[PDB]
């Protein structure tokens, strides 16, 4: 690419999102209270 | 019909914009982990030890 080009996608960001350990929360301002997101209910991995 | 040239002058008397006191940061477990750049996917995996059944 070029130095002046817009910043491209970070592979670390893609892997971080695909691992699924970034914490999703509730809007804290939405009424009625939101349902708990699926990532917030995922069991601990059996392996690593 | 006397006119006097006087300056508008600005004072500080202690009227500040009321702001909250900060208490949450000292109550939360902070930085048990630090080497996020140095681990894969910026993720440090925490191990939960095993439990056996009899």
């Amino acid at each position: 690419g070029l130095i002046s080009d817009p910043v491209e996608v970070d592979p670390i960001q893609v892997g971080r999102d695909e691992a699924g350990w970034v914490q999703e929360l509730r809007d804290r301002e939405a009424w009625p209270k939101q349902e708990v997101p699926e990532q917030a209910k995922k069991p601990a991995k059996v392996g690593n | 019909a006397h006119i006097f040239v006087k300056p508008e002058l600005v004072a500080e008397i202690g009227v500040k914009q009321l702001q909250r006191e900060i208490v949450l940061p000292g109550l939360v477990w902070t930085n048990p982990l630090t080497d996020f750049g140095g681990s894969k996917n910026d993720t440090i995996t925490v191990r939960v030890p095993a439990i056996t059944t009899a």
